[PDB]
């Protein structure tokens, strides 16, 4: 975990009155699989 | 008698000591008035009422010593 | 008495002598060859402008 | 042109020169002196952007 | 004659000197001994220009000049040793203290009238207290008064007197047995190291007059 | 070279004037009172 | 002067006093200051250039006084009147979430910015 | 002691108070307007 | 009575102790406002008059001290 | 005499006081090296005011001396 | 006779305890200046004339108590 | 005698009391020394020569108050 | 035996000095530590350093113990 993981969970703490846009919940949601690989080998993608 | 008269004076030359505390103390309050100011620029709306509540406060116990000396001295 | 004063005066100039005269010096230096410079250069200044 | 650089090259005193030549050919030089401590502004102003501030505080 | 009276005359001859004898004729360029009273004459002008920094300020630059340079003069002249004050003569020195903190005491009173009680009200501050502190400033304002003088008469009298009774210490120390005779140039030594410490506080307290004294005529001209 | 450049100082310093007249006499009777003993 | 900077957002990309929450406790920055670099914590701020004040509320960043007297605050989101009700009902779920899950960090951040939106 | 307490005071501040009035003319008059003279004349110089 | 007159000389001196105290406190507020002007150089017009308020009260503790000191004297 | 004594051991005891201003001092002269450390630039603006607040910290030291003076001379 | 020979001993024992003060006071320019230098690498220059001028004032008033200290001890 | 002798003997004593304040002074300059050197580490070389040139001077001063309880002895 | 009693009184006196070291030498150690603690590496420098600074600001109360002893013994 890391300060700027902290910033992260505020920045989206943030987007919740409710008088929000898109391009705002846009930015809080967003989809990714890090795909941990290895020396070939090659931990699943798990979810970001 | 001679010795007690002496005594008067001397009693009060004693207590004239315990001011000095209260000297220190003043310095310490204004020290904090002079930080706190830089810290924020513009807490000093709030803060000064309770720095001159402490000054004030620091001033009395100072006050309580000079009041000894002065019934030693001329009581 | 005052002669022991007179010694200790007597070294007092000798120190002088050794770091601040020196230092003086250079400094004294210093500033006359600025103003020199200064002086000289607003001299070369206004010929390059006949020449314009 | 010819005689303005002649001039500049035949005389200058650019080795030491006397604040009385300077008096005597500008009244600039006492008028100005003159009008500041009359004004009681003894400050040059410009004088320290060509010139040291020779300070200590 | 007198010997005050001499070394006024000493006084006067040596400031003569360092005005005259100091460079031929005025040379632009600058002779050495010049630069000194050229960088004084700058931090002395750009200091109460900084302090009382009036319009007025370059009026009072010669006062504050000649306040440097009597001080200045006076606490090296009082350094050689067989040598008799002026300024370690207290009374000439206090005397001149009262006089300027009167003249600033006048100078304020003219400067901002009867209302020039409202000094002694230092700032806005809670009511009860406000004849508390014109009575505490008041009492300050005239311990500005003897502060001064007597700061800088205090330096010099008791570095020329401590001096003189470590000489005659080391008097006696020379004086006696042949063990107090090994070791006998590190008495002259701290006497030398106090008498190079009196310089240094003679010249700082010139500087601290002349600000001290820019900040009481600060007081003095504008209101606070 | 020494040339005198006036400065008024009459209109400056008179208030210091005024308290050196001031304690000029003063200073006259106490150093009377003084030289006494 | 004054950078007000964010990825979306150049808000104050002149600025006379700024008042911020830092990791130093609250901060104003005037004119000259000394040159800093102190991480703003999660935050409520006002900007004020002139008398004239403009609030903010922000996701803590980074603050540094350049030595050219550029003031560059760098946040990730802020306007505070746009943060700030349902929140604060959000929120108390949120509290709540931290008994049963870094999560509970994540969670804990959350409680908070719900002491800062109560500020708010 | 002569450099403690003398009782010379009203002889000594007469000279005392005509060396401070001497030096203050001298200097204001004649030999700190020849150093703004010095100044200016370099200005002057440094001007042209 | 020479005891009485002693009584003052001795006891003048047991009261200049206490102005000490106020010498440290004039200090330590100089101390605040050049820290605290280094730390915002702008904050100097501000803070200035806060310091002398400050200063005045703080050596005002000393001040109290030495009139203490001058009625044994001059008594 | 018994005044005598008085006055040369009322003297000692004024002392004592001098040492408050000695700390004083430095401690103002502490805060000039603190400060310019701090801002580098801060310099000449804080220079004169660390030579006030020098001059009037040894100003209570001068006048605990004073009354050691008056005591010693009489 | 004795009582004034022992006068004068005592009072310069007393006055002897004005000195601490200073020697602290010496000690404390001197921190400053190493922790402002460690903070800046390169302040040093400026700041050592600086630091000695502070600590030869402070030096001052440990001089002027310990002349106090003679003038009761040698008389 | 009596008088004179005792007056010695307490004099010298009370000298002492002087020392106090550069015991503590030294012990300042080595604590400024060892924040300096554990703030930059490499200030060191320059720093440690101020460090011992405060130490001497402060131990200056409490010499002074030493030597004055010998003589008293 | 009022110079007896004196030059118990006089080991007394000097007895009080030793104080100030207690609190000198606490400083230095105290300094070891915190320095200590925000670098961790920098102990094996400081520590010599440290130990020379100990043993000086100790001396001073070693000297005002001497005093105590010549005065008690004569």
């Amino acid at each position: 975990i890391s300060y700027a993981a902290y910033l992260n969970v505020a920045a989206q703490a943030i987007r919740s009155t409710e008088l929000q846009t898109a391009s705002v919940l846009n930015r809080s949601q967003t989809d990714a699989f890090y795909t941990q690989y290895k020396n070939a080998s090659e931990p699943t993608p798990i979810t970001k | 008698m001679q010795l007690v008269l002496a005594a008067k004076y001397i009693g009060a030359g004693i207590s004239t000591i315990g001011l000095l505390g209260a000297g220190i103390g003043i310095a310490i309050v204004f020290a904090a008035l002079i930080n706190g100011v830089s810290r924020n620029p513009s807490i000093k709306d709030t803060v000064f009422p309770m720095a001159i509540l402490g000054f004030a406060l620091s001033e009395a116990t100072g006050l309580f010593c000079l009041m000894v000396s002065f019934l030693l001295l001329f009581g | 008495d005052e002669s022991i004063l007179l010694l200790t005066f007597l070294g007092f100039t000798g120190l002088v002598a050794k770091y601040l005269a020196p230092a003086y010096k250079d400094f004294a230096d210093a500033r006359m060859k600025k103003v020199s410079d200064v002086l000289n250069a607003s001299r070369n200044k206004h010929v390059e402008a006949v020449k314009d | 042109l010819q005689s303005t650089l002649d001039n500049i090259q035949s005389a200058r005193p650019f080795d030491e020169l006397t604040v009385d030549d300077l008096t005597k050919i500008k009244p600039e030089i006492d008028a100005k002196v003159e009008e500041m401590v009359k004004k009681g502004k003894w400050d040059v102003p410009g004088y320290k952007d060509r010139f040291g501030n020779l300070n200590v505080m | 004659l007198t010997t005050f009276s001499l070394y006024t005359i000493i006084v006067l001859l040596v400031i003569t000197s360092l005005y005259t004898l100091t460079n031929n004729n005025n040379k632009i360029i600058g002779s050495r001994w010049l630069i000194s009273q050229e960088a004084i004459y700058d931090t002395i002008m750009n200091m109460t220009k900084g302090q009382i920094g009036g319009k007025n300020w370059g009026l009072y630059f010669p006062m504050i000049f000649t306040l440097f340079m009597f001080i200045f003069i006076a606490n090296l002249i009082s350094m050689i040793p067989y040598s008799f004050a002026l300024s370690a003569h207290l009374v000439f020195i206090i005397s001149l203290s009262i006089v300027i903190w009167l003249g600033n005491t006048i100078l304020g009173l003219y400067k901002h009238g009867w209302v020039f009680f409202s000094l002694f009200v230092p700032a806005g501050t809670p009511l009860p207290l406000v004849p508390l502190l014109v009575i505490i400033e008041t009492l300050s304002y005239f311990a500005r008064a003897i502060s001064l003088g007597l700061r800088l008469g205090s330096n010099i009298l008791a570095g020329h007197l401590l001096m003189v009774i470590l000489a005659g210490l080391t008097f006696n120390f020379m004086l006696i047995n042949l063990f107090t005779l090994v070791f006998g140039f590190v008495p002259l030594a701290m006497i030398l190291a106090i008498m190079m410490l009196e310089f240094a506080i003679g010249i700082i307290q010139g500087y601290v007059w002349a600000i001290l004294t820019a900040s009481y005529l600060k007081d003095a001209v504008y209101l606070h | 070279m020494l040339k005198r450049f006036p400065t008024p100082i009459l209109k400056v310093y008179w208030p210091f004037f005024v308290a050196g007249a001031a304690v000029y006499y003063g200073m006259s009777k106490a150093a009377d009172l003084s030289s006494n003993t | 002067k004054l950078q007000f900077a964010l990825p979306h957002e150049t808000l104050y990309s002149e600025v006379t006093q700024v008042n911020l929450p830092a990791k130093s406790g609250r901060i104003g920055v005037l004119a000259n200051h000394v040159p800093t670099v102190e991480q703003l914590l999660p935050g409520v701020v006002e900007v004020m250039e002139g008398s004239n004040s403009k609030k903010f509320f922000i996701s803590g960043g980074f603050a540094t006084v350049q030595p050219d007297s550029q003031l560059c605050v760098t946040a990730i989101e802020a306007p505070l009147e746009s943060f700030s009700e349902n929140i604060k009902n959000l929120l108390a779920e949120a509290k709540k979430n931290v008994s049963s899950s870094r999560e509970a960090a994540e969670a804990a951040i959350q409680v908070e910015v719900l002491e800062n939106l109560q500020s708010v | 002691m002569p450099q403690l307490v003398p009782f010379y005071f009203m002889n000594q501040l007469t000279y005392g108070f005509l060396l401070m009035i001497t030096l203050l003319i001298l200097f204001s008059q004649f030999f700190l307007p020849m150093i703004l003279r010095l100044y200016v004349s370099r200005l002057f110089i440094s001007k042209l």
